RNA sequence: CCCGUCGCUAGUACCGAUUGAAUGGCUUAGUGAGGCCUCAGGAUCUGCUUAGAGAAGGGGGCAACUCCAUCUCAGAGCGGA
RNA sequence: GAUGAUUCAUAAUAACUUUUCGAAUCGCAUGGCCUUGUGCUGGCGAUGGUUCAUUCAAAUUUCUGCCCUAUCAACUUUCGAUGGUAGGAUAGUGGCCUACCAUGGUUUCAACGGGUAACGGGGAAUAAGGGUUCGAUUCCGGAGAGGGAGCCUGAGAAACG
RNA sequence: UAUCUGGUUGAUCCUGCCAGUAGUCAUAUGCUUGUCUCAAAGAUUAAGCCAUGCAUGUCUAAGUAUAAGCAAUUUAUACAGUGAAACUGCGAAUGGCUCAUUAAAUCAGUUAUCGUUUAUUUGAUAGUUCCUUUACUACAUGGUAUAACUGUGGUAAUUCU
């Protein structure tokens, strides 16, 4: 009531952060930023719970204030800054470069990338319109506004964003035979090529998708992120490559390496 | 359908201005739109003379949300009817069903003529009145 | 008596309770937008006062033993630059930085002078800041102009190739 | 104060609701403006989210548009002659939207002279070329030009004075003029 | 085969003539605090328009007469808060 | 250009405004080029600021779903009850309120009334299967700050440290 | 973990209830009580009443400092280190507590805003104002206050002034 909430209890935090239910009543509430607080990862939980570079939030603040970490090339000395999908995170001490991509279990992965790849990111366009004085713009999935885009860029395409400038390098359209990333829903983390999309005028366009082992599935168009053509992706995929082995095959694979 | 101009105010479509200087055929500028979702705009809306601000075709409302179907049980209001949606409600203990119903007050345009017993399909709009949130988009029975 | 102050403009000799706000005497608000009903005495002098506050506007003949004999100097001099220029009756070019009043203090045998910081003083840094702002405006205006011109030639190229394909259409 | 909610009314079945909640601020309502004529007096209202709102009380002039002529002039308001909601607003001379008023009409006749060179009712070469070129558009209507002889035009208020502060309008024309004329001349 | 009237003891509810006091939801008529919007009101404070009158200093007299004046008396004003 | 769909985005014209905003702000570094003036020029920030988008939200809202009771069968409607037209007010939609008009709206498929030792849900206990009883209480939503009503400030309160 | 048994008769078979039997993040109470881990806890009656104390404040290289504060200098006679007060700016609308009200209300799942407000965050974004536009002027930078302070006081008393 009476205004915006500022706390976030543990057991209400998103489950993919993997915060243990003991050791505290509260979870780090993500501050307002480029990503929605459910589909986000604060820098405190990334630096402490995923990389183990700190033991406390106090140590995460001590890391942040000497301007070590920067996210998408900007410094961001904020504890609960929402780092989201496709953000690059640079740790100049250790010269490390991460990209936030999902593993197939549905959680954010520690995906180390090279220094050439940290110079860009992909963004899914959410709307194209005309701003004031008739200047067109696009809005990517992390809320970046890019003026004077290519006229061929319609919605649900991916644009390659330069991250030194905010300029657009190239772009991938939306049709059949395109490599997609599922970000959202039950199938979160899977990679498959799009076979066809269902019109459904009035709400919730569906799209059918099959992975490399020929397992089909279907997803709403809200959760699909095109990442290239079949064969080459435009980014480096994490380990596993979005395959979704069943639990039978998973314990068989674990009993191989054990 | 005997006069248009019955009220104390001048009934007219907003921002549709007919220039008194010119003299053509096609007597007045009439704004109409297609409501979408495959519903056909009726010719009585396109060619008529009624004003009907809450019309889904000539008026300032938009259809978005649920599309429902009912049977007309009342026409005694002015430009408003009450439809009856009948459904079966399942009770899990006895493993069977029961007849239930709701009454939905819907707005009806003068493009459409309904009587009691007709089946209509209605489209959700913004709140029209205290109870009305739905608007007739196709009358296709008798 | 009973310690209540006098408010100007009440125009009656008894007390009455007023809903008081900020920027109004006899009340200091403890919260933003807080108003408070306080009792206050009127502006008409009656026998009920304990103290009357008086100000001398024009000296008589004798010297009062408390009042016109002794002096208090004002506690601080002017601090803003044109305030100093009005205090000394200066002119625009005078280099006011030397007319600053310095108060000597001794904590010990040491003495030091602790003049104020002149405010709203012209300085090379303010001129650099103004030059930077006026430069940043023209730089953004020129940048937007080349972005618009490049997009317009892109549209011209696309429309030309669309017209060439439309030339391939229709025989 | 004035509440804008629906929980205080009866249900559609006709039942009396119980008091679920005290009156919330995001459902408030405010007293009316009742904008009179003369000696302009605009108060401000602080509304939700900052977002100032101008209660005009007692407005004097307005900007009125001639739609067939495509212009608009700042004209003085004489008085309200018709209101479709209430006759007491016509009596008390309140200015709301959809009020039929009388306006001064002298800027419109000055523009019509300066634009077309013919006077309504009853020198240089450049002006002669301009006035000859836009000929056969200086024959506006009979009803409006008879008002121009009488120096008072019928206008309709298209602005909301209690919300914006302004009392804007358009000159009545055509079939809408005939409708309100039958309303006015009705005994 | 131990109960229909009448009788003893204990308990439990009911009807109570009783014009007895105590609560409470509504409801009839009459008043109605407070803030808020509004019609006025104008303690006070202040900014500029005249310069008639009142102590010293320059351009002609190096002897009443023309510009700044330290400040008021105020009327020939406009405001604003 | 977009949408299933708009009088949409955006652009243009004519005016309006009681005239909004369009940097008199702060810290470090102190370079560059000169006809050498305290000349012109210039880095990384901090705070502010109009509009759009984004995020954190909010306010309304569609469909369906709630315990016992007929020793509750008719309820609502001069004082809005159901709808129509205009206005007003609101951040906005709407009987939300006003003016005029029409006579509607709910109900045995249980309306309306009464009772609840009734905050709702995730859930708990006990169960072969089906069920029955509970949920003030670790999370989500609501409400309240002795009882009522009114308001200031603010983006956000009908706020009770 | 798909189970029953005692009681109507002189005996019998039934209907049928009573009684036993097992559990309870159901309470209470009695008797008894060595150790390790883990843990609810003024809900029910009285959303009855409250002595006392605490629970909301906040400073960076970066808004304002002549504390008649403390320090040591040696850059710096305008300031420049640390730092009370006070002004300004944000915050105090989150959290915590309780369950009185409330029965299509709240709530749950599912929709909508093409029907709206949104501090903050993040990304974009403002050559047009010399308002009568040859200077009527300050743009190498314009005007007032006022706090803290200093001093004089009132009231039995207050976070009064
Ligand atoms: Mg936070
Ligand atoms: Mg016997
Ligand atoms: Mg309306
Ligand atoms: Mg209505
Ligand atoms: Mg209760
Ligand atoms: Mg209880
Ligand atoms: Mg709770
Ligand atoms: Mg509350
Ligand atoms: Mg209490
Ligand atoms: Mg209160
Ligand atoms: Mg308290
Ligand atoms: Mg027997
Ligand atoms: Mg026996
Ligand atoms: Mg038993
Ligand atoms: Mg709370
Ligand atoms: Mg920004």
């Amino acid at each position: 009531a009476r205004g915006p909430k500022k706390h976030l209890k543990r057991l209400a935090a998103p489950h993919h952060w993997l915060l243990d239910k003991l050791s505290g009543c509260y979870a780090p509430r993500p501050s307002a930023g480029p990503h929605k607080l459910r589909e986000s990862l604060p820098l405190i939980v990334f630096l402490r719970n995923r990389l183990k570079y700190a033991l406390n939030g106090r140590e995460v603040k001590a890391i942040l204030m000497q301007r070590h970490v920067k996210v998408d090339g900007k410094v961001r000395t904020d504890t609960t800054y929402p780092a989201g999908f496709m953000d690059v995170i640079t740790l100049d001490a250790t010269n490390e470069n991460f990209r936030l991509v999902y593993d197939v279990k549905g959680r954010f992965a520690v995906h180390r990338i090279t220094d050439e790849e940290a110079s860009y990111k992909l963004g899914k366009v959410k709307k194209v319109q005309l701003g004031k004085k008739g200047v067109p713009y696009v809005v990517t999935h992390d809320g970046r506004t890019i003026r004077y885009p290519d006229p061929n860029i319609k919605v649900n395409d991916t644009v390659k964003i330069d991250l030194a400038s905010g300029k657009i390098t190239d772009f991938i359209k939306f049709d059949a035979g395109k490599l997609v990333y599922v970000t959202g829903g039950r199938n979160l983390g899977r990679i498959g090529t799009i076979v066809h999309k269902e019109r459904h005028d009035g709400g919730f366009d569906l799209v059918h998708i099959k992975d490399s082992l020929d397992n089909t599935f279907v997803t709403r168009l809200n959760n699909v992120f095109v990442i290239g053509e079949q064969g080459k992706p435009y980014i480096s995929l994490p380990k596993g490559k979005g395959i979704k082995l069943s639990i039978a095959e998973e314990r068989d694979r674990r009993r191989a390496q054990q | 359908e005997l006069t248009v101009q019955s009220e104390r105010a001048f009934q007219k479509q907003p921002h549709i201005f007919n220039n008194p200087k010119v003299k053509t055929s096609k007597r007045t500028k009439r704004w109409y739109k297609n409501a979408g979702l495959g519903f056909k705009t009726p010719k009585t809306a396109i060619e008529g003379s009624y004003i009907d601000k809450k019309c889904p075709f000539t008026g300032l409302v938009s259809i978005r949300g649920k599309i429902l179907t009912g049977t007309v049980v009342s026409t005694k209001m002015h430009r408003t009817i009450v439809i009856r949606r009948a459904y079966l409600h399942y009770i899990p203990k006895y493993n069977r069903y029961e007849k239930r119903h709701k009454n939905v007050p819907v707005h009806v345009s003068p493009a459409f003529r309904v009587q009691v017993g007709d089946i209509v399909t209605v489209g959700q709009c913004r709140p029209i009145s205290k109870t009305v949130r739905f608007n007739v988009v196709k009358v296709s029975a008798a | 008596k009973q310690g209540f102050p006098m408010k100007q403009g009440v125009l009656l000799p008894t007390r009455i309770k007023l809903l008081l706000t900020k920027n109004v005497s006899c009340y200091r608000p403890r919260r933003d937008g807080e108003r408070k009903r306080k009792s206050v005495r009127g502006a008409i002098v009656g026998p009920d006062l304990a103290v009357l506050a008086l100000v001398i506007v024009k000296k008589g003949e004798q010297e009062l033993e408390g009042l016109t004999d002794t002096t208090v100097p004002k506690r601080l001099g002017p601090k803003r630059a044109n305030n100093i220029r009005k205090f000394f009756g200066l002119s625009k070019e005078d280099d006011v930085r030397d007319f600053v009043i310095r108060r000597e203090v001794t904590k010990g045998e040491k003495t030091y002078t602790k003049a104020p910081k002149i405010q709203r003083l012209v300085t090379p840094q303010r001129l650099q800041r103004k030059r930077h702002q006026r430069a940043l405006k023209v730089r953004n205006a020129q940048a937007q102009r080349e972005a618009a011109a490049e997009y317009a030639q892109l549209l011209a190229k696309r429309l030309s190739e669309r017209k060439a394909e439309k030339a391939e259409i229709r025989k | 104060g004035i509440s804008r909610d629906s929980r205080h009314k009866r249900s559609a079945t006709g039942a009396k609701r119980a008091q679920f909640r005290k009156k919330r601020k995001f459902e408030l309502g405010r007293q009316p403006a009742n904008t009179k004529i003369g000696a302009k007096r605009i108060h401000s209202v602080r509304t939700r989210g900052g977002n100032k709102k101008y209660r005009a009380l007692r407005i004097e002039t307005g900007n009125f548009s001639w739609a067939s002529e495509g212009i608009s002039k700042k004209t003085r308001i004489a008085g309200v002659v018709y209101h479709p909601s209430n006759n007491e607003l016509v009596r008390t001379n309140t200015l709301t939207k959809a009020a039929i008023v009388q306006i001064d009409a002298t800027p419109f006749r000055q523009w019509f002279e300066a634009h077309y060179g013919q006077t309504l009712g009853k020198k240089s070469k450049n002006a002669e070329r301009k006035w000859a070129a836009r000929a056969a558009s200086a024959k506006i209507e009979s009803s409006v030009e008879s008002q121009f002889s009488a120096g008072r035009l019928y206008a309709c208020i298209s602005s909301r004075p209690g919300q914006s502060g302004r009392c804007d309008g358009y000159i009545l024309e055509g079939e809408e003029l005939a409708f309100y004329l039958r309303r006015l001349t009705a005994k």
